[PDB]
């Protein structure tokens, strides 16, 4: 409170300072089962385009 | 602002403090309105001891 109000002697009363926010437990990455290597790498092997 | 302007992003919040006190004013201005509504009800009704 004395930080956000920027002093050392805060007066009597209520003061809005910050907010309470919980934090995530873990990380989730979900992708479709398919992981078929992509055939556009064969374009790099090609000579005549 | 920390939740509305930026989606709780540490990268966006750094840019918000770069703008200075454009959000301390709005928090203060809205706080003045909030305490004002509670005062407005006092004169209308709280006229009897």
């Amino acid at each position: 409170t004395k930080c956000t109000l920027k002093s050392f002697t805060v007066e009597k009363g209520i003061y809005q300072t910050s907010n309470f926010r919980v934090q995530p437990t873990e990380s989730i990455v979900r992708f479709p089962n398919i992981t078929n290597l992509c055939p556009f790498d064969e374009v790099f092997n090609a000579t005549r385009f | 602002c920390t939740m509305y302007i930026c989606g709780d992003s540490t990268e966006c919040s750094n840019l918000l403090l770069q703008y200075g006190s454009f959000c301390t004013q709005l928090k203060r201005a809205l706080t003045g309105i909030a305490v004002e509504q509670d005062k407005n009800t006092q004169e209308v009704f709280a006229q009897v001891k």
